[PDB]
């Protein structure tokens, strides 16, 4: 019943919308990972995972300086 | 359409893109040594990495420049002053508060300038303008004609999305903007007009639309209009006067014959490039010398198995000198290296005003590159030139004076903060104040004193000042 | 899920929200194109680009290069 | 990142350095001023008689 951008359905429109974000996620996931990596974890990634931290130590310092 | 239009918005924008081209491979060596992701390729799209430049001046002299003009350029506080030519209205004017009321008026205009300014977001697209400015030199920001109170902040165009045409003194002007509007958000005339020209179109896929506007062949002015897929849209037949265009192309180093670009930091781009090359070399060593490598002699007796199957302590047979690691001998190239790398940094932040209102503006951002004084001419004059025309178009600020024309200085060091007025006028205030204890003292004549300091001032005092006969009158009514 | 999109004529953002296949027909409300509460944010916006660019994107060499001295 | 250091923090040092903070001053304040108003409007928290102009926000 609904028109245009609507018809297939909501999760067939993520479903295919998710590809096209993927580039986004993997640079956010590095930028994460070089800076404090848990604030952007990967999907996969759940509880019993280890963060380990980044050996610079600037990035996490000039990401909170900004935020703040 | 006919006159540098009969074959059309399309046509004439790519015959136009190939003049285009080295402006664009000039940006994008600029963007890549500065900030790449400010002026990507048109090939370049989503999932591109931009490698962040070596040297990370460029893009820092970039952010300090775009930042200094814009708190020079358009300040918190008035840039723009309306004058009146003074001795024009005065003649068809009855008293100096008529004068007076006049200015004020011109006050509350540039209040309501600043007030339209602000409630549309402009700041935040003039900075945007000025970035792409500094990195590549040109800009077209066009002004929609406001549309009831809703804000419509003018669409910033960069250079790979529009084109112009200039003759040597650039009085012939041909510019045409093109916009990727998908389906389903283009204007109701613009959806009208594609669906007319073929079947139906998907709501997903984009449609290119070509806005043209063109000197009319003869003794008129600019004709604008916008072209979709091969025949216009008859919405679109707006015609604008050759002063007042809302479209404003802008340049930030005129060059006479080109029609536009040599950005700010194409003269320093070979320094870039040194500093670049310097910074990469330097990063590459010292990635070499990160790297460790246990040279053991064969000549010797050490054995390195014994000495990785040994915990802290536990006497080991061998020694010491048999084992030795490599090391990066490469020590004095890397001083001259660092060097001239600092002082190519030196330069360039002397160039980019990093080793540094009006003393950012006229000392410091004026001295440093003369681009203060002629972007007040392409971006601060061109603006209030058609933000004023458009409020005046609706009822916003109207004007009714039929004295002077009163035209707009923005000239910001002219004009930064309503001229030095209010310096004079606190002088001359000041120094009538003085002579008071003198009040008694008949030899002299105060209002003769009084007079000659606010002309030595050169301030006007025809009100402010009584004349004799405007004495004599007062104390007549007085009685 | 909840999904909305420009309406295919003139009109305005339709909004409506799907669990399992089918939408759910307490939720068929529609905002106007200006007032629309799910404000997508963007940091860095680039032509063609539907978002992204975070400002540490274009520091991520700085960071590659110092974490590989400082390891 | 601004470690080797409001409208002196904002318009100068989160300026000159940090590229453009005013992009999230239409991405983020004004969306969000321009939804708490109307969502406070249509209900009864803040009076709704313009009747004069649109009350632009800046």
């Amino acid at each position: 019943k609904r028109t245009g951008l609507a018809e297939d359905g909501a999760k067939s429109v993520y479903e295919r919308l998710k590809n096209d974000r993927a580039p986004y996620e993997t640079r956010a996931q590095n930028c994460a990972q070089y800076t404090i990596p848990s604030l952007f974890p990967k999907d996969s990634d759940n509880a019993s995972t280890d963060y380990q931290t980044p050996w610079q130590a600037v990035g996490a310092r000039g990401l909170n300086n900004l935020a703040s | 359409r006919t006159g540098l239009a009969e074959d059309g918005a399309k046509s004439v924008y790519e015959r136009l893109k190939n003049d285009r081209a080295p402006y664009e491979t000039r940006a994008q060596n600029c963007a890549q040594y500065t900030i790449p992701s400010l002026f990507p390729k048109d090939s370049d799209n989503a999932s591109t990495d931009y490698q962040t430049p070596w040297q990370a001046v460029g893009a820092r002299g970039l952010n300090n420049l775009a930042s200094k003009l814009m708190l020079a350029l358009f300040p918190m506080q008035t840039w723009m002053r309306l004058t009146i030519s003074e001795y024009e209205a005065k003649q068809l004017l009855s008293d100096p508060d008529g004068l007076a009321k006049v200015d004020e008026g011109l006050s509350m205009v540039e209040r309501i300038i600043m007030n339209y300014i602000e409630s549309n977001s402009y700041r935040v697209t003039l900075f945007e303008a000025l970035k792409q400015l500094v990195v590549a030199g040109n800009v077209l920001l066009y002004l929609p004609e406001p549309e009831g109170s809703n804000y419509n902040p003018m669409k910033l165009y960069r250079l790979s999305s529009y084109v112009v045409q200039r003759d040597a003194f650039g009085n012939v002007l041909q510019m045409v903007t093109r916009d990727q509007i998908a389906f389903g958000a283009l204007p109701e005339d613009i959806r009208k007009a594609v669906e007319g020209q073929g079947g139906e179109k998907k709501a997903d896929e984009t449609i290119d639309v070509y806005t043209h506007i063109y000197l009319d062949e003869d003794s008129g002015e600019y004709l604008r209009y916008e072209e979709v897929e091969g025949m216009e849209v008859q919405g679109s037949d707006g015609t604008y006067p050759k002063e007042a265009c809302p479209y404003i192309p802008i340049r930030m180093v005129r060059l006479d014959g080109e029609s536009y670009g040599r950005s700010y930091i194409e003269e320093y781009l070979g320094d870039l490039r040194s500093l670049e090359n310097l910074q990469e070399a330097i990063v590459k060593m010292s990635m070499i010398s990160s790297k460790v490598i246990g040279l053991v002699n064969p000549a010797g007796i050490t054995q390195p198995r014994r000495l990785t199957k040994a915990q802290t302590g536990d006497f080991v047979t061998g020694r010491p000198e048999d084992i030795s690691f490599l090391q990066l001998e490469k020590q004095a190239d890397f001083t001259v290296a660092k060097a001239v790398s600092d002082a190519i940094e030196a330069r360039l932040s002397f160039a980019f005003m990093l080793n540094s209102i009006r003393y950012v503006a006229s000392e410091l951002e004026d001295t440093l590159g003369g681009v203060y004084s002629i972007l007040s001419q392409e971006l601060q004059l061109p603006l209030v030139r058609v933000l004023l025309k458009q409020l005046q178009a609706t009822q916003q600020i109207p004007e009714l004076p039929k004295e002077a024309v009163e035209p707009t200085i923005s000239t910001g060091l002219e004009a930064i903060g309503r001229g030095q007025d209010l310096d004079k006028l606190e002088r001359c205030v000041t120094a009538w104040a003085a002579l008071a204890p003198m009040r008694d003292d008949p030899d002299i004549n105060l209002a003769m004193i009084k007079l000659r300091i606010a002309n030595a001032i050169g301030i006007d005092t025809s009100g402010i000042l009584l004349t004799e006969e405007q004495k004599q009158q007062k104390m007549a009514q007085q009685s």
